[PDB]
């Protein structure tokens, strides 16, 4: 499931901004 | 056209503060530090108590040398100039600002219910009426901000706080900018970037309406429409623009999202001739009373559980660090206007 894929991903915590 | 009349007077109030910004309105010694509520690349935010009134506030601390190193001087001056000038029920209030030898300080109203991010991840996803309640508040806030020629550029659940009555308070204006033309800075958060930002095109306020589409999707689904383990892979997904919706999304929600998550600027809702009213009058918002939302008369679907006056259970725990103030002034010329 997409939910399962998200929860196993590295981006479920607070996400940092980019300013590149 | 009483929205039109509200906004005309809103602009006159903003411009007076924009042209003559408040400066140096408190001092670090007037506050007792209680607890770190948040900390990352963006800086550090602490719960503090104002000694003379006993009021509680959230104090953002920025290291001047780190701002210079990240080349965020102008963005930081943007943030304080803009935040001290705006006034809207769903924007966090800037109560004081000041600087010392080492740091910049922005003292904001303390919002005890925690970040929407926290509740969204724990609960999993919001029901459509619950997500619609928050979305309506963002729609009105962007209408207010954009009429002042402000672009927000960092919408995400991490920047939305929940107050004691369950309403949203937008925080972190680090990327906000007053601009009438196009602008070009690559900034924001990967999952929320509109395609034109990624493609280095020059862009305008339409990127905020794209970000609203990502937020509504993330609230209603529990995950964002474009995710992957690394940002480069996220950008590839965004620029193709193929969105799949969960089977439980209503037909109206999918239609609103196809018009917000629209790569074609000539078709993206918010950006057309009819402006924000294409969104306000969409079928998904048909049960929404926009005036009652603004007046905060709608009963909120979720009320934070709050025990003490400076109770912090709704925020995570962080390693407390010192607030070191060097003996010598750092970056004096860079931040003279702060
Ligand atoms: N790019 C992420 C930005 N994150 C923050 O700005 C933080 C804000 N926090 C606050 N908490 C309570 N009241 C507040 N008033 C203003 N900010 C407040 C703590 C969590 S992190």
């Amino acid at each position: 499931t997409t939910y399962a894929d998200f929860i196993a991903s590295g981006r479920t915590g607070r996400r940092n901004a980019i300013h590149d | 056209e009483s929205v039109k009349e509200f906004l005309a007077k809103a602009k006159e109030d903003f411009l007076k503060k924009w042209e003559s910004p408040a400066q140096n309105t408190a001092h670090l010694d007037q506050f007792e530090r209680i607890k770190t509520l948040g900390t990352g690349s963006f800086g550090r935010v602490m719960l503090v108590k104002h000694k003379e009134t006993g009021n509680h506030y959230a104090m953002k601390i920025l290291d001047k040398q780190k701002v210079v190193k990240l080349k965020q001087i102008e963005h930081t001056l943007n943030e304080k100039r803009i935040l001290q000038a705006v006034n809207f029920p769903f924007l966090v209030k800037l109560e004081f600002s000041f600087k010392d030898n080492s740091n910049l300080y922005m003292v904001m109203e303390y919002v005890p219910g925690g970040e929407m991010f926290s509740h969204l991840r724990r609960i999993g996803r919001f029901s459509e009426p619950h997500a619609r309640f928050y979305a309506a508040q963002i729609v009105l806030t962007f209408e207010y901000l954009h009429s002042l020629d402000l672009i927000y550029r960092d919408l995400k659940p991490e920047n939305l706080l929940i107050d004691q009555q369950g309403y949203i308070q937008v925080t972190d204006f680090g990327f906000a900018k007053r601009v009438k033309g196009r602008t070009w800075t690559l900034c924001g958060t990967p999952e929320y970037l509109a395609p034109e930002i990624i493609l280095s095109k020059g862009y305008n306020k339409a990127v905020d309406w794209w970000a609203l589409g990502v937020l509504i999707y993330e609230m209603a689904a529990g995950y964002p429409p474009f995710f992957a383990d690394q940002p480069i892979q996220i950008y590839e997904k965004i620029v193709s623009g193929k969105v799949r919706f969960p089977s439980h999304f209503s037909s109206d929600l999918k239609d609103l999202l196809r018009n917000l998550l629209q790569v074609d600027l000539t078709k993206r809702f918010g950006n057309l001739k009819n402006g924000v009213n294409d969104i306000k009058n969409h079928k998904w918002f048909a049960t929404t009373d926009w005036i009652a939302i603004y007046q905060r008369k709608v009963e909120a679907p979720f009320i934070p559980k709050f025990k003490g006056p400076g109770d912090t259970s709704n925020f995570d725990d962080y390693e407390e660090e010192e607030i070191r103030v060097s003996i010598n002034e750092k970056c004096g010329k860079e931040f003279s206007e702060f």
